[PDB]
């Protein structure tokens, strides 16, 4: 993954932030096949990033799955003159049975965040940032009301900076939860 | 989870 790709991102994409679903239904020559060839390398991307083995995100995962994809497009000119690609957010509702520290365990079905990459080259400007940013606007989430899957130490300290967000008691199911997550908590 |  590089960000660029053989065919035209601005033309496929023509929003800054697209949205897609497990249909993978391209704005409105198999255009279908480019956004499905866009989240294949995406996710490959990602999990080399985060040493992964293989990839938990894919055009065929969405395909069989009930998540969410949020891909940034680059909003400035590239010499190739066909548009790039900066990364993504996939987000999903799970159930899950979560420990407070009350010793009660907890069936809840919060939003979780199962996937985030930003290009290397162009990480630490902002751009993660401002897909979450969307990201919980469109799904009406406040952040202390997500769970994780597995986060890396680099989104800890990214939620931390941004949004102030601190961990609340661990899990044996390898969702991370923030204080605030639970109704007797406040966020930060 | 999908990472386990
Ligand atoms: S659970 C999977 C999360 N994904 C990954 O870990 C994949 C590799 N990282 C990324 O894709 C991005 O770096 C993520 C984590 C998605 C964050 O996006 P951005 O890099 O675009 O973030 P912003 O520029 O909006 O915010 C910058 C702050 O984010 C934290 N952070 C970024 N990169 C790191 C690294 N390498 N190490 C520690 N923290 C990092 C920091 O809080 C950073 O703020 P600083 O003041 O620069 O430390």
């Amino acid at each position: 993954f590089t960000m660029e790709f053989p065919f035209d991102v601005d033309a496929l994409f023509p929003e800054r932030i697209t949205v897609l679903d497990q249909h993978l239904r391209p704005p409105a020559v198999d255009l279908q096949q480019q956004i499905m060839t866009i989240i294949d390398e995406l996710g490959k991307a990602s999990a080399k990033a985060q040493n992964l083995s293989a990839p938990i995100t894919s055009a065929s995962r969405m395909q069989s799955n009930r998540h969410v994809v949020y891909i940034l497009k680059d909003s400035s000119a590239r010499p190739a003159g066909k548009g790039a690609i900066i990364g993504f957010i996939k987000v999903g509702y799970k159930k899950l049975f979560v420990l407070d520290d009350r010793e009660a365990h907890n069936e809840v079905e919060p939003l979780c965040i199962l996937d985030f990459y930003i290009h290397e080259s162009v990480q630490r400007h902002g751009h993660g940032r401002e897909l979450f940013q969307y990201m919980l606007q469109k799904e009406r989430v406040e952040p202390h009301q997500l769970a994780i899957d597995r986060p890396s130490q680099k989104l800890l300290k990214f939620l931390n900076k941004h949004y102030n967000l601190e961990t609340t008691v661990p899990q044996v199911n390898n969702f991370v939860i923030f204080e605030g997550f639970f109704a007797h908590q406040h966020p930060p | 989870s999908d990472k386990t």
